[PDB]
């Protein structure tokens, strides 16, 4: 239960949730919340000012 | 150290019951750690499930 939170891993009966907890993620990168990023509205960029 | 004819068998039996009963407590402990495995699994499966609906 400590290894499914530290990110060290779990061996035993808690060995199925080691692939469910890889989808959650670690830090800023989350495989689950990066599925939403192929569908982001395309906003224009920033260029210098022309009259 | 002289003793009567039945005392040594009362003393061996009072430690057979103890090991048998302490054997059952182990079996039940292991079962309850299996419930917390099922529970965690379920939760994380419901999250991964909602994701697939919403992104669709």
């Amino acid at each position: 239960v400590s290894g499914l939170a530290n990110g060290n891993g779990a061996t035993g009966d808690f060995a199925g949730s080691n692939s469910q907890m890889a989808q959650v993620g670690d830090g800023d990168n989350s495989p689950l919340m990066n599925n939403f990023r192929q569908y982001l509205p395309s906003l224009p960029q920033s260029v210098e000012c022309r009259p | 150290m002289p003793v009567l004819l039945g005392i040594p068998l009362l003393l061996r039996f009072l430690g057979f019951l103890l090991v048998t009963l302490f054997g059952y407590l182990l079996t039940f402990l292991k079962k309850g750690f299996g419930k917390i495995a099922i529970a965690i699994s379920l939760f994380l499966a419901l999250i991964i499930g909602l994701n697939s609906i919403l992104v669709g």
